[PDB]
Parts: C-alpha cells; structure tokens; sequence
C-alpha cells in the first residue's frame, strides 16, 4: 500500500521504514516566498550534509560501526520496531542524537578514512 | 533482448521556459540610469558555442525577453526619479509673452512667482519655455499640471544609452539565431547558444530605430501578420543611413533655489541667434535605402503593385513624431520629408524640422512626469538609423495600391528590433533510455 | 573532440552520451539576480534529488531494474542510439517520464532497500 | 586530539588530513543575511559539484587515475606530507589547480563512464 | 558562547588600512541612520 506523504507516521517504525522514498520526494519540492525557499534548501542540505559526514550520501539507510550503548535505550529489536512509532522513538532518543551524531562522524568516518589511507598506501 | 532503463544526467535537452533574467555590463567610470550603482560586470570573453545540426523554432512576437526588458526600462526610469527634486510648487500661473522679434518661426518668455528657501518669503523669477510645455487660459500654465504631478531630472545622470547584456541564470540558456535571411518567426537552421546576449543599446526612439544592429545580406522585414495592417511592421536595414541632429540655440541655465536643499535649474535667456533644431539625412543614401526596402517589400504583395509613402496621420503629438533623446534634450522631429514618395514598376541632404519639449510622458506613462533640465551650450549628436517601423493605411484593394505610414504605437517594438534573435530555454538534464544493462542483483 | 556546452545536442544520443561532464560543469555555475541564483540551485538540487531516490547520486549514468515496456517506444538499440537526438527522444518519451520516474523510485529503490534490510539482517 | 575547526591549518598536510570531518561540519552551517546565506550554499554546492564530476560525491578522500606530472611539483611523499602545510601547498599548486581539475574530470571520469557503458553492454 | 579557536603555527598578513570590513561598517552606519529618519517628522515648514 502507498498511503502517501507521512502516511506511516503513526505506524510502527518497521512498517514506516519501508516507505522512506515517500517522505523523501516531497522533502525538497515575493520576499516571504524567497526567504522560505532558501530556508527549505538550507534544511535539506543540512541533512544531506550529515549523511555526507556519515558516509551515507547516496543511500536512505546505511549501517554503522557504532555499537548501541544500552544507556541510550534498554529496548530490544522486537520492542523497538514492532511496538513504537518513529515519533515517540525520536522523543526517547532526544538526549543522545547530538551525542550519537558526534560518535557517528568520529568513531567510524573519522577513522574509516584514516585506515583507508593507510590501506590504499600500497 | 532484455532492455532496462538507464539514467543519464546532463543530456542535451531543453524546453521553452520563461525565467527572470538579469543585467550585465562592463565597468566604466558618472551615474547613468541603466547601469545604476551596480550591474554585474561582463565576463572578459563570452563563449558563443555553435550547435551543429540543431534546428529550433523562434518567435520574436511571443518572446518574454521583450516584456521583461519593457518593464525593466520603465521601472529603472522611476527608480532614477525618486531622489530628485519634485516640482509640485512650479504649477503657479505664468505671465508670458512671445519672444518679440520673431520674423518667421514660438518659444515664450514667462515670468512668475516662486517659493524661495524660506517658506514665507517669495521671489519673482523668469524662465524660457518652449511653448509645448505651456497652455493658456497673457496668462499661462504648464501642460502637465492638470494631468499629473511632475519631478525634475537630476542634472548628473546621463541619458546616453550604453550596451546592456541580458543574462540567464545557470541551468537555463539563450539560443541565438544566426540565419541571415531569417524572416521574423520560424525554424532557424544555424543556431548558437550563449549565457548572455550581445550589447543591446536601450535607445528610446519612435518611428525610426537608432544606433542598432544591421541585418546582413538583404534588409529584413519582420511582422506578425503580413496581410494584417493593425500589427506594425519592423524593418532592419543592411546599410545604416547617417543622421546629424543639432540644437543650434545657445541655451544658458541659471539655478534658483525653491526650497531647503531643492534647486531648480531654469532656462536663461538665449545669447545669440534663434535657430530651430534640425536633422540632416543624405538624400542619395536615403533614396538608395528606400529603394532596397521596397524591393524586399514587393516580395509579399505581388510584383509591380503601386507602393507609395505618406506621412503619419494618427494619434497624439508624442507618437506621430520621431521622438528621441540627444545630449539631454528631447527632440520631436516631423518626418514629412522622407515619407513623401511613390514607387512603381550636389549633396542635397534632406533636412528635418525638430521641436523640443522639456515635459515628457514616454511609454504612455500617465502619472509622474519628468522635466528635462535645460542643457547648456549647443547640442550636436550624430546617430545611425538602423531600423524603421511602418504601418499600412488599411485593407488595401490588393494589387491596386499600397500606402505606408510610419508609426510608433508601442515601445516594446523597439526591444523586438534587437531581441528578435534571442530565445530563453531551460535545461532538462535528466534523460532515461534503455540499454541491455542491469544493476547488480541484491 | 570537445565541442563545448551542449555541443552534441544535435548529434546522435550515443555520441552525445560521451560528453555528459561538459553539460554537467556549467549546469551549476540585486533582487533579480538573487532570485535567479536561488532558482538555479533549486532546479539543480531537484535533479540531484531525483538521482538520490534512484540510488544514482554520485554517477552520471546508472543502470536500473525497470524493464523497458514496449508501449513506451517500439525502437531498438541501433535505432535509438544511432539515429535520434536526445531532444526528439525526450519529446517521444514525454508521456512516460513521470510514469517511468515513479516506477524508477518504487520498482527498484523502494524494494532494493527493503531487501537490503532483510539481507543485512544477519 | 581534536583541536577544532581549522585546528591543523598550521600542521603538516598529513596531520591535517586526519581531521577533514572537523572542517566539513561547519562548512555548511534581513537582506544582507539572506544574500550571505545564498552565497554560502552556492559555494558549498560548487565544491560538491566538483566532487560529483570527479566521481567522489560521498567521500572526503578519493584516489584518481591522473598521474602526477613532475612539472607541477618536484617534491616527494616525505617532503610533501611531513614538511609542508596545506596552505603553502595550495600556493605552490595554484598554477595547476584549474589544469589538474580539467584533467581530473576528463582523463578519468570522462573515460571511466564510457568504458563503463562499453563494459556493462553485455 | 562563541568558539574562538587558536591556530597554532599559523602566520597571516593583516592590513587594517586595506580592510573592507571598515568600508562595509561605514556604509552600514550611514544607511542605518537614514533608515531611522524616514518615518519621523520632517520639518520642512520650520524654515520660517
Ligand atoms: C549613437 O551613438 C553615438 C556615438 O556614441 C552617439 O553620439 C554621442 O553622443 C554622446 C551623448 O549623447 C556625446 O557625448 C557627449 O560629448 C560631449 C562633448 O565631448 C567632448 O569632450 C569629451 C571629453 O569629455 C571628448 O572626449 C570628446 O572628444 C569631445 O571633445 C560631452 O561634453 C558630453 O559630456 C557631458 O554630457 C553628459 C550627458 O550626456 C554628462 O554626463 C557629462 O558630465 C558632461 O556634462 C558636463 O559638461 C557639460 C559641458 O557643457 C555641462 O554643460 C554639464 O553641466 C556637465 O558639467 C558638470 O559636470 C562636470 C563633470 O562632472 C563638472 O566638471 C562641471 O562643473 C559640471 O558640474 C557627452 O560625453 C558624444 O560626443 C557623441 N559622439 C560623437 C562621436 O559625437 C549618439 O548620441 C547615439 N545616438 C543616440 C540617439 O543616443
Ligand atoms: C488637461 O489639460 C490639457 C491642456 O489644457 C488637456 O489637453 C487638451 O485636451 C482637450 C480636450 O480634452 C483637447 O481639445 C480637443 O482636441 C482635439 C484633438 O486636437 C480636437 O479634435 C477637439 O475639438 C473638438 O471639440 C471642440 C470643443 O472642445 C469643438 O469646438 C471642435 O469642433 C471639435 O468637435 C468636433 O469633433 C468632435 C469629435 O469628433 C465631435 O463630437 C463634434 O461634434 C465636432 O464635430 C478639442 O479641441 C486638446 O487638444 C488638448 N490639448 C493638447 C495640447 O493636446 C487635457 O485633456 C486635460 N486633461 C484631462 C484629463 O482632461
Ligand atoms: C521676455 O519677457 C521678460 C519679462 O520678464 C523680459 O525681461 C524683461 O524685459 C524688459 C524689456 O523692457 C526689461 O526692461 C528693460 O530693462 C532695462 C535695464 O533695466 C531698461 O534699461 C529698459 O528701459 C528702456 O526701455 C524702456 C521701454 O519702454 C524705456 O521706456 C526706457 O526709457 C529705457 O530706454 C527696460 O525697462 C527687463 O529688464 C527684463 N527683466 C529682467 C528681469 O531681465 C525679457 O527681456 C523678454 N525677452 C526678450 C527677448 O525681450
Ligand atoms: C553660449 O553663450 C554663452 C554666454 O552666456 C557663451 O559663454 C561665454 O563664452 C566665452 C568663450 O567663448 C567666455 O569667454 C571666456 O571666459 C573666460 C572666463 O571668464 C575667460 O578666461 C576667457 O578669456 C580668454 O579670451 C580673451 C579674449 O579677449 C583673452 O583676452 C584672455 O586672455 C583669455 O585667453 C574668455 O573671455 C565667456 O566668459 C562666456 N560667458 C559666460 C557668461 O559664461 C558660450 O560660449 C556660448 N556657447 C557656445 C557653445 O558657444
Ligand atoms: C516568414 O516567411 C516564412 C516562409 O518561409 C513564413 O512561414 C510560413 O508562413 C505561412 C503563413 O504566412 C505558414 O502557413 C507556413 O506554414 C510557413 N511556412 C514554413 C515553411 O514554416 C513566416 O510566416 C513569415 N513570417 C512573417 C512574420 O510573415
Ligand atoms: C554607424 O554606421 C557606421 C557605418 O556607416 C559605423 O561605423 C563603422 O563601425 C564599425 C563597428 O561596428 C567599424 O568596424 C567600421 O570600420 C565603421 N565604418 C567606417 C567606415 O569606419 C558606426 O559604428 C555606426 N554607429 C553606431 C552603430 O553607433
Ligand atoms: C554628418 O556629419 C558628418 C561629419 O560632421 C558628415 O561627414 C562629412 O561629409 C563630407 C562629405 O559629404 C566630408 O567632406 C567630410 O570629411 C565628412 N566629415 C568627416 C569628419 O569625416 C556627414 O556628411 C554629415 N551628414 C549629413 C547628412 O550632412
Ligand atoms: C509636418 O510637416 C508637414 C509639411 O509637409 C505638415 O503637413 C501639413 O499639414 C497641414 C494641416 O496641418 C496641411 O493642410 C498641409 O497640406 C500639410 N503640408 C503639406 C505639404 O502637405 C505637418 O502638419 C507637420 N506635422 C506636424 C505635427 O507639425
Ligand atoms: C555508555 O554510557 C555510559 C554512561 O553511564 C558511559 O559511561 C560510557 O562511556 C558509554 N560507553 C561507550 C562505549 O560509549
Ligand atoms: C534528557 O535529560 C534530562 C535532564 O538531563 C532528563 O530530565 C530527561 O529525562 C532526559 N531524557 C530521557 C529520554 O531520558
Ligand atoms: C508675484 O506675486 C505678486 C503678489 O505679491 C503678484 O502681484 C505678481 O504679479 C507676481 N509675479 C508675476 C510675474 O506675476
Ligand atoms: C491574420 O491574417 C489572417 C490571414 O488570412 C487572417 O485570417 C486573420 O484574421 C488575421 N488576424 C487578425 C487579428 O487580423
Ligand atoms: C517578382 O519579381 C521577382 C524578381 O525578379 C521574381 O523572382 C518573381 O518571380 C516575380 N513574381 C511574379 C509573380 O512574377
Ligand atoms: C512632399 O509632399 C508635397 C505635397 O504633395 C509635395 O508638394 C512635394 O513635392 C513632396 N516632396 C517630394 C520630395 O516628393
Ligand atoms: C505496459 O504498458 C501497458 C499498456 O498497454 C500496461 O497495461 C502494462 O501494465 C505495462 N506493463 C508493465 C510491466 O508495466
Ligand atoms: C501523449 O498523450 C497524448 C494524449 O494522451 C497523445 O495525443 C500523444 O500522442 C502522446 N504522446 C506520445 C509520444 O505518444
Ligand atoms: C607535463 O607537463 C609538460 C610541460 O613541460 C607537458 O609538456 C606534458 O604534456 C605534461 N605531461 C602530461 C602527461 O600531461
Ligand atoms: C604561476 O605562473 C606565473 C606566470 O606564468 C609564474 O610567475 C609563477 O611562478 C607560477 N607559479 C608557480 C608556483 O610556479
């Protein structure tokens, strides 16, 4: 089923994760208008900037090398993906998103590329 | 035999599109209305890229670059008027006499009160007006004071038109037709692309087009409905005729302060002879040019038909005359000498009379008028006549006669004369095409 | 040969496809100017947005999983690539570009990532 | 150590190359402000445009097929990476950056994709 | 909090006299002055 833009905002995180292209399409597409259009491309380029420094520019989903610290959330796979919505999840993980983003650029991409130079050095 | 779609980014594909262009001109040393404080400097070298094999349809009459330029000139005019002195108090009754020793000839010497810099105190001063600017009820008034308010052009700004490049933003492009015999709309076989047009001079003109670009090979006739008379006729010459326009009168200017900071510059009494402004055109060259135009004209009206030329006979004073600007002054030339001919089957330079007006409403602008400040000294500008604007008298009986009158109904036609070759398109760089390729299987 | 920006607009689609970098360079590089510059980056980011949802962000050409429905065009490889220009091609495929783009994000990328999650799930 | 934005501007090129994410983060994040914000995203998208035509969109470092012409600089690995700063390096390679960028899009990416079409053609 | 980041080993040439921040600030103060005058009362009749 295609339910539309934000159609699975109230479904489980697993069900919503299947229709990421739906939210992705409309996510990009006088003075008031112009200032609004600039703000829009500015926010879009910010998120694409974060995907860049996480090595995930061209993909909607990518896996990482950062382990899940249990202090963040004590839930499991079944409890996260089949019982919760992305909204209430983002609220539960609102104390770590900054922290997790910092570990996300540093722990892997800030060491994936150094090892890449030391590896392709022969 | 299994075909799969493949994405191509950056394909040579475009569609007709209307977008907001912008100005561009090389930096010079002041303060002319068009360049303003700043207009982006041109690239040292433009890259005009020929497009082999490419045939695109052009329409100069449905072109939006024309409408954009039209609104730009209008808006620029108003942007230049705001900071200057508005002559609202100059609508006082004028006590005027004719010059007094006029043997065969109009301009009138007037006296009037004026507010000084102190509100309470007054001054009686006198000024000289060309009698087009005033009307009576000897008592007079300015022509404009019942129609609209008025503002005085700043003395510093110059009305000397400079080449302006129209540029399209990145992701869009301009197509340029280089077809010599290009008849005004249609498919252009030889087309090249540019990001910016060549230097287009915004020459404000009526009837005859001045200081423009000349058509190569034959002179070119561009219309929108040739059998229709209501739509004007654009002519581009191959050989430019030379026209020398002078105001011989020694105009002296004085400066009277009418309020705090405000300062009106008025036409002082003339020193020396009283001669009327005029324009000369070599009769030989103008007869050759007129010959060549009717040669290309008869291509559309069958072959020995009677083609005569008559004067303008319709509309207001500001439209019937060859109006333009020269050195600062606005000339209204009567063009009866040129268009008084009939065609079938010494130097002797023609002379054209020109009157001068200092209060003007160009482009059919009703509202805030401008007072052209008087220009000190004798004026002489040499200009080219590169195009023409004609009009028929009506449904003609068809192979019986063909009478032509010059017109200048609308000012956009002047932009069409130089924007006939350019067209705006948007690049669609996404093309999908099938190949026998599949992505790596999951 | 390098013929320049849009140099092969009037060549065959195969010949033009070799110089995609040429069109790609100049494709990105007061009030009127500013509004124009915003419109330019807006259109560029739209196309990059479409390449994103098609999984082709960093490439000029990419192959797909969508088969060519013969109702779209009945031509073959030789007839398409050695007899037609991209212009007249885009005109012939102007009834399907919306349709093909929808199948392009859904048929593959909306199922490439689901299968990617079910595959990297071990 | 994390020294911050531009922290290793005065270190050796090798040491600075380890903290490219640091310069990358802050590199993207009324009329005067608006015109400035547009200029910022315009410059950022220009560099991302160049990384695009070099086939390096999602990476901070990528290797090329262009050989190092010795006329550009006569230094070696040790002399470049352990004795010079990126600043004085960019000054030494300021006569070739245009030239090297042209070879960078043409020598490889303008031939990597043609060979890619001729290779995936079966 | 602003983050003032020291740059070790870095030596850059400064020119306070050829600086454009000065010219920008100069035009900004002037323009701001005029923006503040527009809505207020103009004393044109006070020249009695
Ligand atoms: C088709 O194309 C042709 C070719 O371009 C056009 O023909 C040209 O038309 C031009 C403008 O119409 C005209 O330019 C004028 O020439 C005058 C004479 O030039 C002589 O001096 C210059 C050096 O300055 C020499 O290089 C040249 O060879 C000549 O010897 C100039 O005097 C004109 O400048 C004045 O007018 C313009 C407005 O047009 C002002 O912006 C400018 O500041 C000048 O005005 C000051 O000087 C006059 C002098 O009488 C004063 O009356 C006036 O108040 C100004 O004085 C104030 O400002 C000064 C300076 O700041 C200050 O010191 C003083 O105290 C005052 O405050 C102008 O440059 C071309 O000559 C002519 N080309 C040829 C070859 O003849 C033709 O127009 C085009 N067709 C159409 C329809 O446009
Ligand atoms: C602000 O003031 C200015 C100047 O003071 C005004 O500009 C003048 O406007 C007047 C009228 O608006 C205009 O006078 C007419 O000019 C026409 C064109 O030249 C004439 O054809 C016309 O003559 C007819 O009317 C006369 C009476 O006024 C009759 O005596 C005369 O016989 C004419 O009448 C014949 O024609 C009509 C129409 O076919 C017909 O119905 C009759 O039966 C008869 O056969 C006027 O003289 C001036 O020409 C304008 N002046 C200039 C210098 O251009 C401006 O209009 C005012 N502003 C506003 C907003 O009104
Ligand atoms: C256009 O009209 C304006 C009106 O403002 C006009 O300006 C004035 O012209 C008159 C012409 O009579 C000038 O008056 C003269 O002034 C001189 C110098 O002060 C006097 O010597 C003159 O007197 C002689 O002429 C009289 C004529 O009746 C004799 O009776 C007498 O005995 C003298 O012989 C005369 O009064 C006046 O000065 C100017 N005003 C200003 C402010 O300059 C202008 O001249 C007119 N245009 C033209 C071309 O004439
Ligand atoms: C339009 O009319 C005006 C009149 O208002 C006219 O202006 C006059 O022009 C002449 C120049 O042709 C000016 O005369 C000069 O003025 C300067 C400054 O005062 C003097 O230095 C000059 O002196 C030289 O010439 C003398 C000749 O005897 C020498 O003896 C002397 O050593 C110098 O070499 C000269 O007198 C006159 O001042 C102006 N008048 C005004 C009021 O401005 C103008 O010429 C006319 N316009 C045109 C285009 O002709
Ligand atoms: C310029 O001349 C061309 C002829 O090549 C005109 O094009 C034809 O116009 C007629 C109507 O006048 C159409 O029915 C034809 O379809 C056109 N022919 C072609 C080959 O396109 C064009 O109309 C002329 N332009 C003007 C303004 O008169
Ligand atoms: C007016 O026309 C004359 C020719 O009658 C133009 O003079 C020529 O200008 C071109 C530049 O466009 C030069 O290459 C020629 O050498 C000039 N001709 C001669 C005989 O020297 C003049 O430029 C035109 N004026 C304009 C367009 O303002
Ligand atoms: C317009 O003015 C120009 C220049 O003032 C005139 O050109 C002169 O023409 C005669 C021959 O007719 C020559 O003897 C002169 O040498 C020319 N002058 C220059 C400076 O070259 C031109 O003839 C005038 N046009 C008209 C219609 O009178
Ligand atoms: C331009 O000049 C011509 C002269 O050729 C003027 O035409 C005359 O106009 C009157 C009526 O106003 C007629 O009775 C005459 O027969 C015309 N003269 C000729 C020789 O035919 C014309 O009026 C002038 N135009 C303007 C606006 O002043
Ligand atoms: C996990 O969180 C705890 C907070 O108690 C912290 O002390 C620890 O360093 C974190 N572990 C990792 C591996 O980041
Ligand atoms: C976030 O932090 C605040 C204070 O440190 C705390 O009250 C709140 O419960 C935290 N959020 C979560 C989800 O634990
Ligand atoms: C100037 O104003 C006075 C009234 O004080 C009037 O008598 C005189 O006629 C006015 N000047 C002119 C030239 O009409
Ligand atoms: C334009 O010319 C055609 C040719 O016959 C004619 O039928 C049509 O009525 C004309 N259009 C107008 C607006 O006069
Ligand atoms: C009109 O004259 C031209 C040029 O001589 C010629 O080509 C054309 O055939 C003539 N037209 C007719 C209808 O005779
Ligand atoms: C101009 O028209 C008038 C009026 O018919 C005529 O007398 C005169 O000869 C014409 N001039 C020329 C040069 O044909
Ligand atoms: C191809 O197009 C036809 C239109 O007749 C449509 O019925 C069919 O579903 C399409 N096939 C595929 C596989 O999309
Ligand atoms: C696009 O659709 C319209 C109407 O459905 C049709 O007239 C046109 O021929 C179609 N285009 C193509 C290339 O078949
Ligand atoms: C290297 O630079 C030299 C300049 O002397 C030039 O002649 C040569 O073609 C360049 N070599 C390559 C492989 O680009
Ligand atoms: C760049 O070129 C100029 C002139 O060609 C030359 O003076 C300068 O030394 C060159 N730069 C380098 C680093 O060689």
């Amino acid at each position: 089923v295609s339910l539309g833009f934000l159609g699975a905002a109230g479904s489980t995180m697993g069900a919503a994760s299947m229709t990421l292209t739906v939210q992705a399409r409309n996510l990009l597409s006088g003075i008031k208008q112009l200032q609004a259009r600039v703000l829009a491309v500015e926010h879009y380029l910010r998120d694409q900037q974060l995907l860049g420094i996480w090595g995930c520019s061209g993909k909607l989903i990518c896996c990482t090398n950062v382990p899940w610290n249990s202090s963040w959330s004590n839930r499991n796979l079944s409890e996260i993906w089949d019982n919760m919505t992305w909204l209430q999840w983002d609220k539960e993980i609102s104390n770590y998103t900054q922290i997790i983003y910092g570990l996300l650029e540093e722990s892997q991409n800030q060491q994936e590329k150094n090892e890449q130079d030391l590896l392709a050095l022969d | 035999e299994n075909l799969w779609v493949t994405v191509y980014y950056g394909v040579p594909v475009w569609k007709d599109a209307e977008t907001t262009l912008f100005c561009a001109s090389d930096a010079k040393a002041k303060h002319n209305v068009w360049a303003t404080h700043a207009c982006v400097p041109t690239d040292p070298n433009p890259q005009e890229i020929h497009l082999e094999n490419v045939t695109e349809e052009f329409n100069m009459w449905k072109n939006n670059m024309v409408e954009q330029m039209h609104e730009d000139i209008i808006s620029l005019w108003d942007q230049s008027l705001k900071p200057c002195v508005k002559l609202t108090p100059l609508c006082v009754t004028l006590q005027c006499t004719n010059y007094a020793p006029f043997l065969i000839n109009e301009l009138k010497n007037c006296s009037f009160n004026m507010t000084t810099e102190l509100r309470d105190k007054k001054q009686k001063v006198y000024s000289l007006f060309y009698r087009l600017d005033v009307v009576q009820i000897k008592e007079y008034r300015l022509i404009n004071c019942n129609t609209s308010a008025i503002t005085q052009a700043c003395p510093k700004v110059s009305f000397e038109p400079i080449p302006i490049h129209y540029c399209a933003p990145a992701g869009f492009a301009i197509l340029k037709c280089k077809d010599k015999k290009f008849n005004g709309t249609g498919p252009c076989p030889s087309v090249s692309t540019v990001q910016c047009t060549h230097g287009i001079k915004p020459v404000v003109s009526t009837q005859l087009l001045l200081n423009g670009s000349l058509a190569e090979e034959e002179v070119i006739i561009r219309s929108e409905n040739i059998t229709n008379n209501a739509k004007n006729i654009l002519v581009q010459l191959n050989t430019p005729v030379q026209i020398n326009c002078t105001r011989p009168n020694n105009n002296t200017v004085k400066s009277i302060r009418i309020g705090p900071g405000q300062a009106f510059y008025y036409t002082g009494d003339i020193i020396g002879d009283i001669r009327m402004a005029h324009c000369n055109v070599s009769k030989a060259t103008w007869n050759e040019t007129l010959g060549k135009v009717v040669k290309q004209l008869r291509k559309h009206f069958g072959n020995n038909t009677i083609i005569r030329f008559a004067q303008s006979s319709g509309g207001d004073l500001e439209v019937t005359t060859h109006s333009f600007n020269c050195g600062g002054e606005f000339f209204y030339c009567n063009t009866s000498g040129l268009f008084n001919s009939t065609w079938i089957s010494s130097n002797d330079s023609i002379t054209l009379p020109c009157r001068i007006k200092q209060i003007i409403n160009m482009w059919q602008r009703i509202g805030q008028a401008m007072y052209a400040p008087p220009i000190q000294g004798v004026i002489r500008c040499v200009s080219n006549i590169t195009g023409l604007i004609l009009t028929r008298d009506g449904g003609s009986t068809n192979s019986t006669t063909e009478t032509f009158r010059p017109g200048g109904g609308d000012m956009r036609d002047n932009w069409r004369s130089e924007l006939y070759k350019y067209k705006v398109v948007k690049i669609e760089p996404l093309g999908v095409a099938p190949t026998r390729c599949k992505r790596r299987v999951v």
